[PDB]
Formats: structure tokens, sequence, C-alpha cells
């Protein structure tokens, strides 16, 4: 029903979350962006290499306990 | 509650001062505090050529 | 001397007044081993383009003499020419910082002609096609010339 | 002068302890054999599961004296086929531009992971080279073929 996730930045920042196994993962992203004080669209969140959809759920991604989410600065080539 | 923050990695006063001086992320030196850390590892002579060599052609976990 | 004056301050009148030797003179004056310099000359010449038959021919003949000399050189890298041309037309970004020219009508009509000539290396056509198709505001101000060039390029 | 050398020395110390697997970042040597912290040689693996997979792409990272205020200049050596890399090899990425998303808190590690991410996620609206743009847009299958050939060419010995 409930797991702990570690959200790790490439800047070495780390926040852990208690998250409901059935929840929409955008809530995690909102909370994280809320805490860091940056817009939601400025960050990208990955799990096992893949982007996390706002409607994705820890269940649907097969997230186990103490699994890691990696977060990256949004960027574009030029 | 659906999601709850239970932890935030925060640097010590010393680590934060060191990072701030270099304009580094405030948690940059936190790798130094954890069970895994041995220590310096004082002498760095390695070059690019040998570092690539030490890969042994293995790019992925 | 007047040829030098033409290149510094291009007008269709000065181009014409150089006479029937204008084409050869402009080509000779230009260092056709240097893609940047060739682009510069190509843009100066095509900047005076008009639909009027006499100016149209003078511009096309000068482009031909210039580009035939450039493309037939061993030391001329035609890919670098295309890149720098697209850069100077504001169609492609550059590490160095350049002034895109404001009006592309002349360059586009000259390209229309250049691209049909036997001297024109055909492997460049896809690149030109890609960048003339790509949305650009300056190209939109020249939509008729742009359209003509695209049609021509599709047949190359 | 400036914090550049102090910081670069710290980033190097940290890199040796903690760095992403399969990546290389090392300061170059001056001719006399001493370490040059202002110029690093790096290598970026292509992402597993992409046409870039298996390639190890060498990159030069050039720091000015005002680093971290200014980003390093990053250049693939040799130049790579990719829409956002200049013919010179210079990489264009928003987080590498001072007028853009560069911030002093961005580190070498973060830069390398960013460039890795860029490999398979080009911005085709704003290409740095005509060649890779044209092939990408005209023939995507040919584009992926060129990428795979290039990854093979740079596969580590």
């Amino acid at each position: 029903e409930y797991i702990k996730l570690k959200v790790i930045g490439q800047d070495s920042s780390e926040i852990h979350f208690k998250v409901k196994m059935t929840t929409h993962l955008k809530k995690l992203k909102e909370s994280y962006c809320q805490r860091q004080g940056v817009p939601m669209n400025s960050l990208r969140f990955l799990f096992e290499g893949q982007r996390i959809a706002d409607n994705h759920t820890p269940k649907e991604l097969g997230m186990e306990e103490e699994d890691v989410i990696e977060v990256y600065q949004e960027q574009t080539g030029g | 509650l659906d999601v709850l923050i239970v932890y935030e990695l925060t640097p010590t006063v010393e680590e934060k001062a060191k990072a701030d001086t270099l304009k580094l992320p405030p948690t940059f030196f936190c790798y130094k505090n954890r069970p895994d850390y041995v220590s310096e590892e004082e002498e760095d002579d390695e070059d690019f050529e040998t570092a690539v060599k030490k890969l042994n052609g293995k790019l992925y976990l | 001397a007047d040829v030098s004056t033409f290149l510094a301050f291009p007008s269709p009148e000065k181009l014409l007044r150089l006479g029937p030797k204008s084409s050869v003179l402009i080509a000779q004056q230009t260092d056709t081993s240097d893609p940047e310099k060739v682009v510069s000359a190509f843009l100066k010449v095509s900047s005076v383009f008009k639909d009027e038959a006499t100016v149209r021919m003078a511009v096309q003949d000068a482009v031909d003499a210039l580009m035939q000399k450039a493309f037939n050189s061993s030391s001329f890298n035609s890919n670098t020419f295309l890149t720098r041309l697209l850069v100077h037309m504001g169609l492609l970004k550059s590490e160095d910082k350049v002034k895109a020219i404001a009006n592309l009508y002349g360059p586009l009509m000259a390209l229309n002609h250049m691209v049909q000539q036997d001297y024109f290396p055909k492997a460049l056509a896809p690149l030109l096609l890609a960048f003339v198709t790509k949305p650009n505001s300056a190209l939109e101000s020249c939509s008729f010339a742009r359209h003509s060039l695209l049609q021509t390029l599709y047949k190359v | 002068s400036g914090i550049a050398l102090s910081r670069l020395a710290q980033e190097r110390k940290a890199w040796r302890k903690d760095h992403p697997f399969g990546f290389v970042a090392v300061p170059t040597k001056n001719p006399d054999g001493t370490m040059n912290l202002m110029n690093w040689e790096c290598a970026i693996p292509g992402k597993k599961g992409t046409p870039w997979e298996g390639g190890l792409f060498k990159l030069r990272m050039l720091f000015k004296d005002d680093y971290p205020s200014s980003p390093p200049k990053c250049k693939f050596e040799p130049p790579l086929f990719h829409p956002n890399v200049y013919p010179s090899g210079t990489v264009c990425l928003s987080i590498l531009e001072e007028d853009k998303d560069w911030r002093p808190a961005i580190t070498i590690k973060q830069i390398l992971l960013g460039i890795q991410e860029l490999l398979n996620e080009p911005n085709i609206q704003d290409p740095a080279q005509a060649e890779a743009y044209t092939i990408y847009c005209q023939n995507r299958v040919e584009y992926e073929k060129r990428v795979r050939a290039q990854a093979k060419k740079f596969a580590p010995s």
C-alpha cells in the first residue's frame, strides 16, 4: 500500500518520499518541485531510464521499496 | 495523504560553507559522509588514456 | 577599379555599367578558393537582382562565372560554402556571430538559377531543400521566390 | 582568479569517488606532465537501448578563468554527426549557454549526463549543422543507420 522513494538530482540533492502505491506520480513531482522552488516544467523525472508520466503509478511502473527516481534539469539542444 | 516528504539530504555547516565558496550544489560534498567512504586517495596521476583503458570495454552495468 | 567599387556598394546600375566583362571581372576579383569570400561575393551580386531582363541576365551571368570558378576548384569545399551561405542568409545558426541579411529575394532568385547549372554539385540540393523548406520569417517575406526555388530544387 | 582551479580540483576529487558508470572525465596533461585543470578530456557512452549504444564518444571540455560564472566549452573530438553539434565538434545545449540555462551550480558530472541525454534527444528546430538536420528530416531510417555506424566506429577497444 505504501512505499519510500528516493528522488535524486544530478546536483546530488536528495529527497525521500512516502508514497501511496496507487498514486499518480505527478503528485510526487509537484511536491518535489514545490520543495525545490522551481517550476514543474523545468525538471524531468526518470525511473529505470524512462520518463515518468504524470498519470503513471508506482504500481504500474513496478516500483519497489527504496527505489530511486533520477531528476534532471530540462534542456534543449541548439 | 498520497505523498509525504519524509527526508531531505542537508549538508553540515562545514560542508555547506565549502560548497558555497565554490558555488557548488550545497550537498556536493555529502558523498564524503556515508559508510562506503574510504578516504583520499591523495595522489591523482591518472591520465585520460589509462582511464579509458580501465573501462575494459564495459560501458554498462 | 569600378568592379571593386561595385562590390563595396552594389547597385544594379553599377553591375550593368561594368559591361559584358562584368562576369569575368567579378570572378577574377574574388578569391574562389575561400568559401566565406565566395559567399560574400555571391550575396553582393545577388543583392542587386531585379526581374528586369537586363539586370536578371547580368546577375545570373556573374553568379555563373563566380560559382563555376569556385565549384571547379580543387581547394574549394562546397559543403562549407553551402553552410556559410545558409548562415549568412540567417537560415542556420553559427558559432561566430553574423549579420543575417534582411532581404532574401535576390539570393533566392540567384539560387534558383545557380542550382540548374551543370557546375552545381547536386549533392548540395537536399541540404538546400531542407533549409528553404524549414520555417523562417525572412523566407516568408520572399514567398514567391522561395516557392520557385523549392519547385526547381525538387527537379534537381 | 577566481575560484576556477579550486573548484575544478574539488570536482576532480569528487569525480574519482563518485561518478556515473561508463563515463570518463580526466584533466589533461600539460607538455611537461603536470595536470591541466582548465582542460579536461572526457568520454560519454551512448545510452543503452538507443542507436547510440556501444559508442564511447570523446569530448574536450574547456574552462575559462571565470568558471563557474561561465560554462565550459564542450567539443566532440572528432566532430560527431548529430543535429546539435557544429561541424567544428562544438556542442550546443541550453544548460551550456550563459545567456540561457547555465548556472554556476551546474557541475561537470551534470554536464556530461546532459550531453549524453542530448545524443538521442536532439532539438531539430534549431540545428547546429546542415548535414545531420537534412538526413534526420528527409530520411530518419538513414539517420539512425548513420548513428549506429558512428557508434560502432567509436566502440571502445
